[PDB]
């Protein structure tokens, strides 16, 4: 599955075997990157990023992986930081123009499809190449639950109860098969979560790594919010003493 | 619209569209030009025309203005865009300034046309050489030539074309103050260095003149001919 | 074969490297800083005797108080001379007061790398000036000298020299300039030095000298009083 | 201008009538204000003259588009909205005053389109200048599922109303019946006027006018 | 020459010396890169659609992952391909149907629905500037005046009306299993299009699948309404047809 | 977002051809058979309507499309492309009716529709069309009968024959192709020439044959094609 | 996007236009035409290259165009293309005729084509049109007038000329027989036949491969036809009785 | 080989070469040291000169009263970038009155050099910069690179050498926060010098300090307002 000359130069050209390779080879920019969780709990979603450390001098919150694109919705990104900052403002102007019309939050499974279109109108021209990150979108509220989405480069949005994207994502997705997400509170979720990253994450290859967690569910009132640092910490523990 | 880049720097540091251009009018028919005390004169050589076609038509000898004239070579279809473009602008500066336009200002309007076609996108440079040809309000005469990347000089006499470099080493050992004497001896100067190129000569050869005060005057082969004559019986007197 | 906006492994645009390239190709330029003036000096170049030697002009005034010399290609320079005769203008208009030497050159600078093929007007530039350029002049702050080339880096020069033997030129002034020099010990040193890079022997029908002080405004050199500082060979 | 249509137990008649008038003089005696749309509706007009033409002539125009493409016969709905949409988008600059019917798949159907753009459907509907005279027999007679000679009746007492009673209308009754099956398009359906013949002519005699120049110039 | 090549004629979409479109013909190619199975089967009262439902794992939310989508309220069609180009066409198709009404007044019919997908997908065909769509698309729905309608439309621009119709992989092996039970003189009611749909996916794949692995709708002349079977109605159709 | 290419893609060769016009041509001749002949009384069009699955509904798509009440099109090749000619050919023949309120003549509509297929040689970033036309029409009280190439260029025919075998076609045309036929024997004829290159049994939804005369252009039936077919009148 | 582009207003390293030149050889390959100028008229003759058994003949010519009341062309090259350049110079024409009042010069109309076809090959990267025109008219400062037209939108006027298969050797021909200020239109359609009888691939010569169209001023006003089979009969007649005659 | 022409073109690796490219545009000019404490953020950048006998570069530039930057790379692609830094900090002057934050000035260069890296015929913004700034949140030190990717760091050092910059601000990078004025720029200095051979040390002609906080608006200092800064300097460590 490699073609050298033609046929994956252009986002607008069909391979021999009829494959895009320019959308196949955005898939491996998003392989190099850290793995990025998120599991769908009873009463909400929580995510989890791995955030390798380049150099020390950064500050803590610098490269934030975990954004706010509504004040319901969640997002986490792997792959290019750059591209995923881009498709942070296209769906949070995706979220603003629905309230600007309609007058009420978006739901994600609306906000998931609009955004998703506007990755997939990447993937047809040689004009623009496709966007080299994957990211994920959660959002709670009382009449639609607790609900999860993820975004390809292709374009393909689906729904999740654990989703798991990166470097180690088939290592990641074994550990909450595990897991009974169908029954747990969200709670004990950031406990669990915490501790995945932790196993997953590859301490020979890479140096070393910070941990970012996110809440959004009944816990916040359904505002996606950043996990508080006793919380954060407190999961942490759990994640190096469950190493051993 | 197309956007592509035609001209572009290469590896060594030239612009090979505009090179290539200068090679276009070196392949183009031979015209000089040289300037006189009161009358500036400019011919054209290598007519080749097969005398079964209309020589009104095939005129390399253009007037701009009243007072300014041009002749050509190279590709005979990209000059006459020049021509209508440079006559325009000659009515057009009539409408802004009252003054009627000199030498000078029309040969760096055409210089700058050159120059733009060099440097925009979608478009190729212009593959000809214009010698422009007037007189100023003040009566001095002037002569200026111009080429494809859209450089301008003033000369006192110079060839553009095949074997331009033939007529020009012809022309640094025969301008002479003698030479421009007389209206007749700065005609006789022009017909003597189209003769080094071409082949036998006198039907190959169209040529025109003006005065300081009176318009362009086109010459019939009948007058040419005169000269011709003229010119060989001082030759075989050598002899 | 590839597009204009393109960056190499060194770390560098290609079309902006070559047209570094084309100024070594093109007339020689000295420019000394004096504390009482600017001068200028390039040569003509004549390849035929039957050309006029006052048609070619490398030295042109943007302003009574700024003049400007230009080395490589002269076509593409009279398009950027011409832009910042406007610019000076513009200004005056606007602000009453005439513009210092390195924001008339700032403003010729802004235009290096505005060149491209997609996403532009149908108008638009697709290669770069392949001119390097001697912005010399007086202001508020005094005698001044600017250097500019096609990426658009300018920078203040107390001398300075551009064209076909442009490494020759600078070491030679290397080793003559000083603070405290005069005016004349200026015009001197560049023709000296001029002389020793042409393959042409210097004549006054053969270069062109302008100096721009405090006192006066923007002088261009008469064949006459260029004979004058001439004959002190 | 008088013009009005009709449902009955079958189809549709529409009736209009043939004066056309420059200001307060006659310009047409004979004029047609019954227009083709389709092969199964018709479409009476009223107002400008020059927009009534040209707005029925595109929709008509359209239409042939549409129904080619589809492969089947176009509906009444199709003709209205279009109408309807071109309208409004002129803010009711173009004056034209149509009554809109046509038999179609579901049934018969009538429309009254206004130049600003509103449209109306009604088993009856008038439109025009005599359209007061002529909706007053209309809401005198008028009765649910009628016969089509008795309905064919109806128009023609409507547009004749508005020929005598107002200034505007005159000349010939035109009649438009379109049935399930059946189409007959009746253009003098009653000549209820007509012009006193010239019993004292004023023939002028040969040679009685006088000339300047003559020329003559042949043909081929 | 059978087979010849000249230009960029495998590159963008231009002519080949035979005469033959490859990047259109690759375009077909990328319909089986899915890995998925669609079948349609028109009946004298009804219309089916019957689809695979790979669920690869429990991390997956089920209930979103559908190829069955919803046009109009009569209209419903089925996707087959690229999930990213599927729902593109979709939304396009959403739009044409909406547009339809607004300028015409009357819903608009199955074969003009397909006609202008159709005619929009050959304008991928004749430009060079971007790819056509690796997806198919088989409209199904009840035209008011002639009866049930089934409908497909090709990346290559090809529109037609079937009795009986499948795409995917398993495209031309289960394209010859229709004709056999066309062939015959059937009595097509709503159980038995229903159960000759599935059948013909249960043949050709060899799988006998659960009432998950599975996704069917139906356009009934009573209920002309676009309905989705689900897990509680598609089991009660497979244990009828382990009887005979 | 998207730009387009504003580039020719058909470009001359060495030789002097243009090599996706001839290419074009290539895909024409590849496909289903296509006959017209015209008959001084009326206009006959049959074409292959293959539809090699059974499982295809016959009924709901078709090859002969009217244009208006008089004019028709019969075509060879793609299909897509067809259509798209189709609903050109439609709308410039309701812009000349909305302008001189008159049927369209049959040959200026085929110099209107052959100067759109004359575009997509030329025109940026597009490839011409795979599809050669039959256009058939009534008007003066004359038939009409037209061919327009991928090229751009129409001729006018008495009676011709496209798609695969078309050189076997022709040949047969001009043996059995007379002057003043009726109608009724120019349909007789026009579906023996669609035997000539066939195979596998004629059946009335095998083939696709429509009419023009005097009372307009139509296409004929399935019961129609049917009396039309079995071995005799 | 530039790997796609075909470049086809680029100079070569020997300062030529390739597709211009490329343009010049598919003229090469079609019909021979060729037009002549006279004292009393002027005509074209051109070989008719659609010729088949079944062919309708509805135009009153193939490759012969009237542009103006004046004026008439030819065409040496591709039809399809040719079909937008003859309808451009209709309008160009009657553009004139609008704002002037009178018909428009031939000299003029011939140089505002040549400006268009001059424009594809220096700008818009389109392949530039492989048609060659050859242009017969009247007007009231030059009187009988013949011009040639080139892709590159290069033009001239011309007293007798040849365009398109077998030109060099057609036009050496002309060279040979044509007569300067003293050629009739009578001795002109006989050179014609001369010409077209010698330079062609199937020889013999019949009226239904030759297309031939006049121009002549009567009665103050211009008069373009196309002469009829049975005309153009008569002049083939009069030619091969010629060369009958020549063996004595 | 092929895939290193175009930004809309991918690596078979996951990458692209073009962005890679115009990084090294970075790392071939010299190397400038942006360190913060609790109160200022000060720039020290080093100068360079093709000859003796022309001036030295500039360095910084100013985009507003608290907020200032310092170029690596392409000298038209840093004006460029400035002017666009200055329009936006100047429309929230204009709208809201009050001083736009750092935070979100950065965030708008990420949006913008974006746009080029995704289109045909388009190239990045070849120059990194640091970038200083003082608002109601404390001092602040962002980095942007030629992708649209940008730091938020407490000290950083980027340029030709300015490893060895890196190396000495991360031994003292937990000094600076309890810094007092004049130690935190003579840390930038010693940092900067760090990227120098053992040959040559730094001087006043090709030195230039910004500073920006609290206490003063961003001011920069070149040739005699650099001297009391030099003053005082702890000895070569070669």
């Amino acid at each position: 599955s490699s073609i050298g000359t033609g046929y994956d130069l252009s986002a607008s050209t069909f391979s021999p075997d009829g494959r895009v390779f320019q959308v196949e080879y955005a898939m491996k920019a998003v392989e190099n990157s850290s793995t990025a969780i998120g599991i769908r709990c009873k009463d909400g979603v929580v995510f989890g990023v791995e955030k390798l450390v380049l150099s020390k001098l950064y500050e803590e919150g610098s490269n934030k992986r975990l954004f706010n694109v509504d004040r319901h919705v969640g997002m986490a990104v792997a792959g290019l930081l750059a591209d995923a900052r881009s498709l942070a403002d296209i769906a949070r102007e995706e979220a603003s123009n629905f309230r600007s019309n309609f007058g009420y939050n978006i739901p994600l499974k609306h906000l998931a499809d609009r955004v998703a279109m506007y990755v997939h109108a990447y993937t047809l021209y040689s004009a623009v190449r496709p966007f080299g990150c994957s990211f994920m979108l959660g959002s709670y509220s009382a009449n639609d639950g607790a609900q999860l989405y993820m975004i390809d480069p292709s374009g393909v949005s689906y729904g999740y109860w654990g989703c798991a994207i990166g470097k180690a994502r088939q290592a990641a997705k074994t550990e909450i098969e595990k897991l009974q997400m169908k029954e747990m509170t969200c709670r004990d979720v950031v406990k669990e979560v915490a501790k995945i990253i932790y196993i997953v994450h590859d301490e020979v290859k890479d140096k070393a790594f910070e941990l970012e967690l996110s809440w959004v569910g009944e816990l916040t009132k359904g505002r996606h919010e950043i996990v508080p640092k006793d919380i954060r910490e407190e999961a942490e523990k759990y994640a190096k003493e469950s190493l051993k | 619209s197309y956007d592509r880049a035609i001209t572009v720097f290469s590896p060594d540091g030239h612009l090979f569209q505009v090179e290539y251009a200068q090679e276009a009018v070196k392949k183009g028919s031979t015209a000089v030009g040289v300037r006189g005390k009161d009358i500036v004169v400019l011919g054209v050589e290598k007519k080749s025309v097969a005398k079964l076609q209309d020589e009104r038509t095939v005129r390399k000898i253009c007037a701009l203005d009243d007072n300014v004239c041009m002749a050509f070579a190279g590709l005979t279809a990209d000059a006459r865009i020049v021509i209508n473009r440079a006559r325009v602008e000659c009515q057009s500066h009539r409408l802004t300034v009252e003054d009627p336009v000199t030498v000078e200002y029309i040969t760096r309007y055409i210089a700058s046309l050159k120059q733009r076609y060099t440097q925009s996108n979608g478009r190729r440079p212009f593959g000809i050489s214009a010698l422009i040809v007037g007189f100023d309000f003040d009566g001095t005469p002037r002569l200026y030539q111009t080429d494809p990347s859209g450089t301008y000089h003033a000369w006192k006499a110079n060839a553009i074309g095949r074997g331009a470099k033939s007529v020009r080493e012809f022309l640094e050992k025969n301008y002479t103050d003698d030479a421009i004497e007389t209206d007749d001896l700065t005609i006789k100067l022009v017909i003597k260095a189209l003769l080094e190129v071409v082949q036998s000569g006198g039907k190959n050869i169209e040529l025109a003149v003006m005065r300081r005060d009176q318009p362009l005057k086109i010459l019939n082969p009948e007058e040419i001919e005169k000269y011709v004559a003229e010119i060989e019986k001082e030759k075989e007197e050598n002899e | 074969d590839r597009g204009v906006n393109t960056f190499s492994p060194e770390g560098r645009l290609f079309q902006v490297e070559y047209a570094i390239e084309a100024i070594k190709l093109g007339s020689t330029a000295i420019g000394i800083q004096t504390s009482e003036g600017v001068c200028l000096a390039v040569e003509k170049r004549i390849t035929s005797p039957l050309m006029e030697p006052s048609s070619i002009e490398k030295i042109v005034e943007i302003d009574a108080h700024i003049g400007c010399a230009m080395s490589g290609l002269i076509a593409d320079a009279k398009t950027l001379i011409d832009k910042a005769r406007v610019e000076t203008q513009n200004h005056w208009f606007t602000y009453n007061e005439t513009m210092t030497v390195e924001s008339v050159t700032q403003a010729v600078s802004n235009l290096a790398l505005q060149f491209g093929e997609e996403d532009a007007d149908p108008g638009a530039m697709s290669r770069p000036f392949g001119v390097a350029l001697l912005f010399g002049g007086v202001d508020e702050k005094g005698p001044q000298l600017f250097h500019m080339d096609p990426s658009g880096t300018f920078v203040q020069c107390d001398a300075r020299a551009i064209g076909s033997a442009s490494e020759g030129a600078q070491s030679s002034l290397q080793e003559v300039y000083h603070k405290s020099m005069t005016l004349k010990e200026a015009i001197k040193s560049s023709l000296i030095i001029l002389k020793q890079v042409m393959e042409e022997k210097l004549n006054a029908t053969n270069i062109e000298l302008a100096t721009v002080q405090p006192g006066q405004n923007f002088h261009m050199f008469t064949k006459e009083e260029l004979e004058e500082v001439i004959k002190d060979i | 201008t008088t013009i009005a249509g009709v449902v009955y137990k079958d189809g549709i008649v529409l009736g209009a009538d043939t004066r056309a008038t420059e200001g307060m003089v006659v310009a047409d005696k004979n004029c047609s204000k019954i227009h083709f749309i389709s092969p199964n509706i018709y479409c009476c007009g009223a107002g400008t003259a020059a927009d009534t033409d040209m707005t029925t002539q595109l929709i008509s125009s359209n239409l042939e588009l549409h129904s080619l493409t589809t492969g089947r016969l176009p509906r009444v709905v199709t003709a209205n909205r279009m109408l309807k949409q071109m309208l409004f988008r002129y803010q009711g600059y173009i004056g034209a005053a149509l009554v809109l019917g046509g038999v179609d798949v579901t049934g018969p159907h009538l429309y009254s389109i206004y130049p600003h753009g509103s449209t109306d459907k009604l088993p009856y509907v008038t439109m025009g200048s005599g359209s007061l005279a002529a909706m007053a027999v209309f809401e005198d007679k008028f009765r649910p599922d009628m016969e089509e000679e008795e309905a064919k009746k109806l128009v023609s007492e409507a547009i004749a109303a508005g020929i005598f009673n107002d200034l505007g209308s005159g000349s010939n009754i035109d009649l438009c019946v379109i049935s399930k099956s059946k189409l007959d398009f009746l253009r003098p359906f009653s000549v209820p006027n007509k012009k006193g013949t010239r019993l004292g002519r004023y023939r002028c005699e040969k040679g009685t006018t006088a000339v300047l120049t003559e020329k003559v110039t042949p043909l081929e | 020459s059978r087979g010849s090549s000249a230009g960029f004629d495998r590159h963008i979409t231009i002519f080949s010396p035979e005469g033959r479109l490859y990047q259109v013909e690759y375009a077909f190619k990328a319909i089986n890169q899915g890995g998925l199975t669609s079948v349609a089967v028109r009946g004298k009262d009804c219309a089916v659609i019957v689809t695979q439902k790979k669920v690869p794992d429990k991390l997956l939310d089920s209930s979103t992952v559908t190829h069955l989508f919803k046009i109009t309220e009569s209209i419903g069609c089925v996707m087959t391909g690229m999930t990213a180009d599927s729902r593109s066409q979709v939304q396009r198709a959403r739009y044409e149907a909406a547009n339809w009404k607004y300028k015409y007044g009357y819903e608009i019919p199955v074969d003009m629905l397909c006609k202008r997908i159709a005619d929009i997908s050959q304008v991928y065909t004749q430009n060079a500037e971007m790819r056509p769509l690796g997806c198919c698309m088989i409209l199904i729905g009840i035209d008011e005046e002639q009866g049930p309608q089934v409908y497909k439309c090709d990346p290559a621009g090809y529109y037609c009306g079937f009795k009986a119709t499948a795409a995917g992989v398993k495209q031309t092996e289960s394209t010859s299993f229709l004709e056999k039970k066309v062939k015959k003189k059937f009595d097509w009611t709503f159980e038995q299009t229903v159960e000759t749909a599935i059948t013909c996916l249960s043949t050709v794949l060899s799988i006998d699948f659960k009432p998950s692995e599975i996704e069917v709708g139906v356009v009934t002349v009573e209920n002309p309404k676009f309905r989705i079977l689900t897990e509680a109605e598609i089991d009660a159709h497979l244990v009828a047809l382990a009887e005979r | 977002a998207k730009r387009g290419y504003s580039f020719s893609l058909t470009t001359f060769s060495p030789s002097g051809k243009l090599v996706q016009i001839e290419y074009a041509l290539a895909a024409v001749a590849g496909g289903a058979p296509s006959v017209g002949i015209k008959a001084a009384n009326g206009v006959v069009l049959a074409t292959e309507k293959k539809q090699k699955s059974i499982l295809y509904d016959e009924r709901s798509v078709h090859k002969v499309e009217p244009i208006t009440k008089h004019i028709g099109l019969v075509y060879s090749g793609m299909g897509p492309d067809y259509r798209v000619l189709v609903h050109r050919a439609r709308k410039l023949a309701q812009q000349y009716y909305l302008v001189y309120q008159e049927p369209i003549p049959t040959a200026q509509l085929v110099q209107r529709v052959a100067s759109v297929m004359q575009e997509y040689t030329q025109s940026g970033g597009v490839r011409p069309f795979g599809v050669s036309l039959l256009i058939c029409g009534w008007n003066e009280g004359r038939p009409y009968l037209f061919q327009s190439d991928p090229s751009g260029a129409y001729f006018a025919w008495k009676a011709t024959a496209m798609g695969k075998n078309y050189v076997n076609g022709k040949t047969f045309l001009e043996k059995r192709y007379n002057e003043d036929l009726e109608l009724e024997d120019a349909i007789h004829t026009a579906i023996l020439t669609l035997k000539e290159s066939f195979e596998g049994q004629m059946t009335e939804d095998n083939i696709e044959v429509g009419i023009c005369n005097e009372a307009g252009f139509r296409r004929l039936t399935p019961t129609e094609v049917r009396d039309y077919l079995a071995a005799i009148a | 996007s530039r790997r796609y582009d075909s470049r086809t207003t680029i100079f070569s390293p020997e300062g030529r236009l390739y597709q211009v030149e490329y343009a010049m050889e598919a003229i090469g390959h079609a019909g021979t035409c060729l037009g002549i100028l006279a004292n009393d008229g002027v005509l074209l003759a051109a070989e008719r290259r659609n010729i088949h058994k079944l062919l309708d003949e509805v135009f009153f010519s193939e490759k012969i165009y009237k542009l103006n009341e004046d004026m008439a062309c030819s065409v040496a090259g591709i039809t399809s293309d040719a079909n937008v350049l003859t309808n451009e110079l209709r309008l160009i024409a009657q553009r004139y005729l609008l704002q002037y009042q009178e018909p428009i010069p031939c000299e003029q109309l011939v140089t505002a084509l040549c400006d268009i076809k001059q424009a594809y090959t220096q700008f818009g990267g389109k392949r530039p049109f492989g048609v060659s025109l050859l242009y017969i008219g009247w007007d009231k400062h030059y009187g009988f007038q013949l011009y040639q037209s080139d892709p590159s939108g290069n033009y001239g006027g011309w007293k007798a000329t040849c365009i398109g298969n077998n030109s060099a050797a057609a036009v050496s021909m002309l060279k040979q027989d044509y007569k300067e200020g003293e050629m009739t239109l009578k001795s002109a359609l006989a050179l014609a036949v001369k010409v077209l009888n010698k330079t062609m691939d199937v020889s013999k010569l019949s009226a239904e491969k030759v297309e031939i169209a006049t121009l002549t001023r009567e009665s103050g006003k211009t008069v373009i036809r196309v002469l009829k089979q049975k005309e153009v009969e008569q002049l083939i007649k009069k030619h091969e009785e010629e060369e009958a005659k020549a063996e004595r | 080989n092929q895939y290193d022409n175009d930004v809309t073109v991918w690596s078979p690796q996951g990458r692209i070469h073009q962005i890679e490219y115009a990084m090294e545009a970075v790392k071939q000019g010299s190397a400038t040291v942006g360190l913060k404490s609790k109160t200022h953020a000060v720039l020290v950048a080093l100068k360079r000169a093709q000859s003796e006998l022309a001036a030295h570069q500039k360095k910084i530039l100013h985009v507003d009263n608290h907020i200032g930057i310092s170029i690596a790379g392409l000298t038209a692609d840093a004006r460029l970038l400035c002017n666009f830094m200055r329009q936006e900090c100047l429309d929230s002057r204009f709208v809201f009155d009050r001083p736009l934050p750092v935070s979100r000035l950065v965030s708008l260069i990420g949006s913008k050099t974006q746009i080029p890296t995704q289109r045909y015929g388009r190239r990045p913004y070849g120059v990194g910069l640091l970038i200083a700034g003082y608002d109601d949140m404390g001092p602040h030190i962002f980095q942007t690179c030629p992708s649209a990717n940008y730091f938020d760091c407490r000290a950083m050092s980027i340029g030709a050498r300015s490893q060895s910059a890196r190396t000495y601000l991360e031994r003292h990078m937990s000094e600076f926060m309890e810094c007092n004025l004049d130690e935190l720029v003579k840390h930038g200095l010693r940092a900067l010098r760090e990227t120098l051979p053992a040959e040559q040390d730094l001087t006043t002609k090709n030195v230039s300090i910004g500073i920006v906080g609290k206490d003063l608006e961003f001011t920069i200092y070149d040739d005699d307002d650099v001297s009391p800064f030099l003053d005082g300097l702890e000895e070569r460590p070669q």
